């Protein structure tokens, strides 16, 4: 659940509606002033936002993903999708710390079948 | 409801947090719905004293509400604040005025709006002690089911109206500032229509979705108090 | 008989783990060291006679709508998505169109 829901907001941050109404206001930024600047501090704050909530989601999917791998075999494909998560978002420091902290606690095989992909 | 807040204390409490955080506008809007009862339900007691004529009015609303919600959120219909519908005073029917904004240009609005249609508190309790359960429910899936059994007509009379020249439809930087004001084409049409054909073929998020699962989800979100306490306090989300 | 019921089962077991087969590929696609791009060497070398991310994202939104059942923007089922292939792959008119090393006659 965590996942899909940063999976949406991932989606809406790279969905053309939210280019197009990124594109309005640098169209109409070029009284007025005082408006304009108005539109560009305010989308400030809710970029902000959105992006503290997908961090957030991204953080609890990746911790319960390392959980649910840890408690269980039934389920080792999801590891892929730890991988993926991790991968594409190594800046972040909170996913290092659990990937290095939790994720060590993995067993090793499990993250055989990508073996490949984490070594490139 | 002499003892609750006045509509003119709740306007202003609602525009004090208008630059404010997020949390800020959820708790204030909390506040403002515990001290602000819905009172619509009165409409069709005070004028219908009949008890039979007063069940057919209010049943002829709820299903006028459905109807004019479902066809909305297929439209796009945006900017359906308090003064752009009207109540029928003799049959109790909805009536919508003010149709410039659609095609969900209002979500590209500064402010944007985060409903499919307006399902108020107001609105929900004119429908009875049921609410949106009962009648509206299953007449917003008989208006689903229609539209989506003419999915491909609709599309094609929308593509006529989206590539007609005169037709003025996208939202533009002054028509913005004027809708909320405080004291390539080709590529636009061709995401509407496709976004239209989602709606049609019943995708949201990427996943196909039955008529009641998508009235379900379309209900959710109009009804979401975390939705309602992001809009413009023009759009009166408390009323 | 046969052939098409077990079509029919595998493109029911794909499609219940559709999610899984995403993330699979989405692993895939993304690995630098994997060229699985077709570049003019490539498509010569193939057939001879005597940005990334859009395309990587193309790629995965095809193999979303595929397993989906969306062929032709209209959702097909199981029954129905194999007989659209096996038509595809049956028809005439496309065998002839391929190239000769194909062997489509064959
Ligand atoms: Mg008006």
């Amino acid at each position: 659940f965590s996942d899909t829901q940063y999976q949406r907001i991932e989606n809406y941050m790279k969905s053309s509606e939210f280019e197009n109404k990124q594109a309005l206001l640098k169209r109409a930024k070029e009284r007025y002033t005082v408006k304009v600047q108005r539109e560009l501090e305010l989308d400030e704050l809710a970029l902000r936002a959105l992006k503290e909530d997908r961090k957030r989601f991204l953080c609890k999917a990746v911790e319960n993903y390392i959980n649910c791998l840890l408690s269980g075999e039934e389920h080792d494909m999801w590891v892929f999708r730890l991988c993926s998560l991790w991968l594409e978002n190594s800046g972040v420091s909170e996913v290092n710390g659990m990937m290095k902290r939790d994720g060590m606690k993995i067993p090793t095989y499990k993250f055989l079948p990508l073996m490949y992909q984490l070594a490139a | 409801r002499p003892n609750d807040f006045s509509a003119f204390q709740c306007q202003k409490k609602m525009m004090e947090v208008q630059k404010k955080s997020f949390e800020e506008k959820y708790e204030v809007f909390m506040d403002v719905c515990q001290n602000f009862q819905p009172v619509f339900r009165y409409f069709c007691m005070e004028k219908f004293l009949d008890p039979a004529i007063w069940f057919e009015k209010r049943l002829a609303y709820t299903r006028s509400v459905a109807t004019s919600s479902i066809v909305g959120y297929i439209l796009g219909l945006g900017d359906r604040h308090v003064q752009n519908i009207l109540i029928n005073e003799q049959s109790a029917e909805l009536v919508h005025i003010d149709l410039g904004v659609a095609f969900e240009q209002g979500k590209i609005l500064p402010t944007p709006e985060t409903v499919p249609f307006r399902l108020t508190r107001d609105i929900v309790d004119g429908m009875g002690i049921t609410g949106v359960e009962g009648v509206f429910r299953r007449c917003c899936e008989k208006t689903m089911e229609v539209m989506r059994n003419s999915q491909e007509t609709l599309l094609t009379i929308v593509e006529v109206l989206l590539y007609d020249p005169l037709f003025d439809w996208t939202m533009n930087p002054l028509k913005a500032l004027y809708l909320q004001q405080r004291p390539s084409f080709n590529k636009v049409a061709e995401r509407v229509l496709m976004r239209l054909q989602e709606k049609l073929k019943g995708v949201e998020e990427g996943t196909v979705l039955s008529v009641g699962g998508q009235v379900n989800l379309l209900i959710q979100q109009a009804i979401d108090p975390k939705n309602l306490s992001r809009l413009f306090p023009g759009w009166k989300a408390w009323v």
